[PDB]
């Protein structure tokens, strides 16, 4: 009853779930490190290693033309719709390969990129929150009043901005229709992207409109370099500059959201995958 | 407004496999001969894989029989390459290109992907 490629799908079809756990386990935190982008990466490639193996075996049944019994192809109905699976067994399982093998590059791993570009945003940014502290000192004639570097703090946000306006959300490389780039840009969020031509394509970019508001209430406050603020205007920038940054978190735990639930998504097709593979 | 998408190139290891998609649109998918090229850095653009007829297994390039196939999807406009026994020397841009008999001959390219294979 066993066939090498069929012994082989399952088990590769089981450890591509085992890392999907770990990759859920990891989305699951409150915070992404560095060390969280490195993991994910990880698993990623993990994933795709084990992805371009099955498509390799589900390959071989198809070129030989393995049969696929009504029952195993009444499994395959259980499907995900974004899988988008009375044709041959040589077509069907041909098809099976493209399927777990697109669903990895143009879906789950188009998540995984977002979360990486707008992470290393994220923690660019708060490495300007780290030096915050220091742009901030007593001023001289108040007790209640601070002084603020100003042009510093906006210095380090204007180089944040031309940091990343080269690395777009999606797609990872090259570029796409516009009609593209809009279909991910409402997926993602209007508001965490944005459409812009790269050279004839188009990308969707980080949406760096918090740092521009960062910047406006930054120029709002008077001029000079430094700024003198009584404890009341203090209180209202850094309320404002705040929310920016929690607007900023909140667009991270959105795409992480996004990115684990297609990880699910892809998670249910394996499992539907390997059930058809247990009764082939 | 003929396009051809590519998708799913990347690092891989010596050994490993690749499958690679290049969705069409914009002209009659069955006037189409669809192939595979790849262009290493300083040599010359080579063929990889050709097919015509679904049913088949098409043509394939020497440099790559016996570890590459191709396929193809009528109903979704695609076609697949299916990299395995990967070297070192596959390393190049891969790019496919559909020649459209049609009255005229045309012939469109996408913008390639890249496979890097290495330890």
């Amino acid at each position: 009853h066993p066939v090498s490629s069929l012994t082989m799908l399952n088990d590769t079809l089981h450890n591509i779930r085992t890392t999907n756990q770990a990759l859920k386990k990891e989305l699951s935190q409150k915070t992404l490190t560095k060390t969280s982008l490195e993991e994910i990466a990880l698993h990623s490639s993990q994933i795709s290693m084990d992805v371009n193996k099955s498509a390799q075996l589900l390959d071989i049944l198809s070129r030989n033309e393995y049969p696929i019994n009504k029952d195993a192809r009444e499994l395959l109905h259980s499907a995900p719709k974004e899988a988008e699976l009375m044709i041959s067994h040589r077509e069907l399982w041909a098809k099976i390969a493209n399927s777990i093998n697109d669903i990895n590059e143009q879906y789950l791993k188009v998540y995984e990129h977002a979360v990486s570009s707008y992470t290393q945003m994220y923690q660019d940014f708060s490495a300007v929150l780290s030096s915050l502290a220091g742009w901030i000192s007593p001023g001289g004639n108040d007790g209640n009043s601070v002084k603020l570097q100003v042009n510093s703090l906006k210095k380090a946000l204007e180089e944040l901005k031309e940091k990343y306006k080269d690395k777009p959300l999606y797609p990872a490389n090259n570029t796409v229709s516009q009609e593209q780039a809009n279909k991910w840009l409402t997926e993602l969020g209007g508001t965490i992207g944005k459409v812009s031509q790269k050279n004839g394509g188009y990308v969707v970019s980080i949406n760096m409109t918090p740092i521009d508001n960062m910047l406006k209430s930054l120029d709002n406050l008077g001029g000079n370099g430094e700024v003198v603020l009584d404890n009341a205007k203090y209180q209202a920038w850094n309320a404002g500059f705040s929310a920016e940054d929690e607007t900023m978190k909140n667009n991270l735990q959105t795409l992480v959201q996004k990115y684990s639930n297609a990880n699910s998504i892809f998670d249910n097709l394996v499992k539907v995958l390997s059930s058809t593979i247990s009764s082939s | 407004q003929v396009q051809l998408a590519e998708t799913g190139g990347g690092l891989a290891q010596p050994g490993g496999s690749l499958r690679l998609s290049c969705a069409a649109s914009g002209f009659t998918f069955s006037r189409a001969v669809m192939n595979w090229y790849r262009q290493a850095p300083g040599k010359e653009r080579e063929l990889v894989a050709r097919i015509y007829d679904a049913g088949g297994n098409g043509s394939i390039a020497d440099p790559v029989k016996g570890r590459f196939t191709i396929s193809r999807d009528n109903a979704k406009n695609t076609v697949h390459l299916q990299m395995n026994s990967l070297k070192p020397e596959d390393t190049a841009m891969y790019v496919c290109n559909a020649g459209i008999f049609d009255g005229n001959y045309r012939t469109y390219w996408g913008q390639g992907t890249q496979v890097t294979v290495s330890s």
